[PDB]
This record gives structure tokens, C-alpha cells and sequence, in this order.
């Protein structure tokens, strides 16, 4: 008697294993993906993005910005004491 | 599937990824944020399965 037609029917290994669901989300996210990022956020010169861009860094977690913004603070206040005083 | 692997290959921001670009690829980024204000569980769960946590208690 004549072979049976399984082999040759193959749609449901179109979902039939794990990676199918795994492929159908990489092919949109890998396809949508840029080369590199957009933009990171550093600096856009609006004289405060500066500050962003020397303290507040990726890769900047050096105290100076906390030192200037303390600074500011006790210059903010000790102007006071002759407002007061 | 070849086509995709080179995908990966020659595009992935991974080094300065954004969130805005995730958004922009999956707007499941929003709606996921979005559900879990409106639930009120501000724990997403599996986060801290994969990447980890602290606390001082």
C-alpha cells in the first residue's frame, strides 16, 4: 500500500518548536535595530547640558558636581546672612 | 534567518541603548509600564531573578 503524505506536511513545525516564537520577535526587533544608539544624552548646549556633559556623564561619577551644587548653596544662604544681618 | 543573524550583527545598540529606542521598536515597552501603574504593583517580578536588587533591610 501506497506511503502516507506526514513527511511533506509541514506547517505546524512553523510552530511546532520554541525558536518559532523566539524568531518571530528577533526578526522585528533585530531588523529595527540602529547601528548605534540614537543619541545617548550628554550635551545639547543649553548651557546646563554642558554641566551634563562635564559631571553627569555616563562614566562620571566623580564628586565635582556635588562639590560645585553644595558651593551653590553656601553661596546662596551666606548672601542671606547680609540680608538679614 | 540569515538575513535576521545579520541583523543582529550589524545593527544592536547595546553599549547606549535607550529606552525610547525599545519603545520605539516594541510599544510593549509603554504598555507593560502603563498596566503596571493601572495594577498598582510598582515590583515588576522576574526583574530581580535577573539582575539583582539591594536594600539595607
Amino acid at each position: 500500500v501506497s506511503t502516507l503524505i506526514p513527511p511533506k506536511v509541514v506547517s505546524s513545525k512553523n510552530i511546532g518548536s520554541a525558536p518559532n516564537a523566539k524568531r518571530i520577535a528577533n526578526v522585528v526587533h533585530f531588523y529595527k535595530s540602529l547601528p548605534q544608539g540614537p543619541a545617548p544624552a550628554i550635551k545639547a548646549n543649553t548651557r546646563l547640558a554642558r554641566y551634563k556633559a562635564k559631571y553627569f556623564d555616563g562614566d562620571n561619577a566623580s564628586g565635582k558636581p556635588l562639590w560645585h551644587f553644595a558651593l551653590g548653596i553656601i553661596a546662596f544662604g551666606y548672601s542671606m546672612e547680609y540680608y538679614f544681618h | 534567518l540569515q538575513s535576521t543573524l545579520d541583523n543582529i550583527q550589524s545593527a544592536r545598540p547595546f553599549d547606549e541603548l535607550t529606552v525610547d529606542d525599545l519603545t520605539k521598536i516594541k510599544p510593549e515597552i509603554d504598555a507593560k509600564v502603563e498596566e503596571m501603574v493601572k495594577k498598582g504593583k510598582w515590583d515588576v517580578p522576574g526583574y530581580k531573578d535577573r539582575f539583582g536588587n539591594l536594600n539595607v533591610m
